């Protein structure tokens, strides 16, 4: 969990990594609004 | 003649568990499958 060069070593299970490219980590994108929501009214009930 | 198919890649732990820490925890018992499963695709990927 230190940093990407380290997390690479967490994959190949080697303290030495050959030069190249390595699919390393489970990247993700996040939501930032826990929105609770609804629609657009018109016709109310007359208890009058 | 064809030359190469689309370089598909999947991450098991996402595909197997769409971010459910309970799910991944059980999977880890299965060991190196979803390392090697990932690996072969990359082997497929690079070979393209
Ligand atoms: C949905 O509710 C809105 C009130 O929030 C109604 O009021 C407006 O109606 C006018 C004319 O149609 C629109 O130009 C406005 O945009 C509506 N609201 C606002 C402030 O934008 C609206 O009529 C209702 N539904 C409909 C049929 O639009």
């Amino acid at each position: 969990a230190l940093d990407p060069l380290s997390e690479t070593k967490c994959t190949l299970k080697s303290f030495t990594v050959e030069k190249g490219i390595y699919q390393t980590s489970n990247f993700r994108v996040q939501p930032t609004e826990s929105i609770v929501r609804f629609p657009n009214i018109t016709n109310l009930c007359p208890f009058g | 003649l064809p030359v190469s198919m689309t370089k598909t890649s999947v991450d098991c732990t996402m595909y197997i568990c769409g971010d459910s820490t309970e799910c991944s925890n059980l999977l880890l018992q299965y060991g190196s499958f979803c390392t090697q499963l990932n690996r072969a695709l990359t082997g497929i990927a690079v070979e393209q």
